């Protein structure tokens, strides 16, 4: 699970993608 | 800020774990 | 706008756009 | 709720900015 | 509905939301 | 074009609506 | 090329790839 | 059409430039 | 995390943030 | 195989880890 | 099929969309 | 690599078949 620079919608997709159904909160 | 941590700088999916509800 | 259907990663991204800098609460519940 | 109506049924963009902060 | 930058396929993709069945045209 | 008002500078998906067909 | 199963913006994404620069026009329809 | 094409069945990328401008 | 659900562009999409840097093997079969 | 297996049923982030280089 | 800047995820999306069930590989 | 002939620089799809298995 490297390190990466996520930003914009790809950061949300990460998100996602790690959280799913637990929901999250995207809050710059 | 979440941001800051994976967007400005880099971060591991273990980081954005902190973001779930 | 047209109505939605979406569905996992696809409606996470119409969050993203409709709130854009505001950000958003995802709460599948 | 409105998500969960997003895919088994449809939304509004409208309804989405409820989720807004 | 704020105000983005939108570039590329995330421009295409913020179309088809918003646009839909409806269609829409990709023309740079 | 789009892409100088949605890209270069900023645009709000009202003005995307100006775009479908 | 492999044939495809495009459906939604997983299309337009295709389109946008497929025709980059030149653009297109998506009518579902 | 095409479009309806890719989603129901399968299209071609050489089809999809049909819509290309 | 959460177990997944993925298929087409969106597995590939998860092997990406996975993988990141190190790059990655897609391989249907 | 699991790729097939996170289509057809679920996997985990860490299944995935298998096919990075 | 015109020439274009693709990188991350959105490389790793073309190459999928390109190479479909033959799979690739995806390697920096 | 990819990256230097597809991100760096720019190419084309069938440049891409180049990476398929
Ligand atoms: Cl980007
Ligand atoms: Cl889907
Ligand atoms: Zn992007
Ligand atoms: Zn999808």
């Amino acid at each position: 699970f490297v390190n990466q620079h996520l930003c914009g919608s790809h950061l949300v997709e990460a998100l996602y993608l790690v959280c799913g159904e637990r929901g999250f909160f995207y809050t710059p | 800020g979440i941001v800051e941590q994976c967007c400005t700088s880099i971060c591991s999916l273990y980081q954005l774990e902190n973001y779930c509800n």
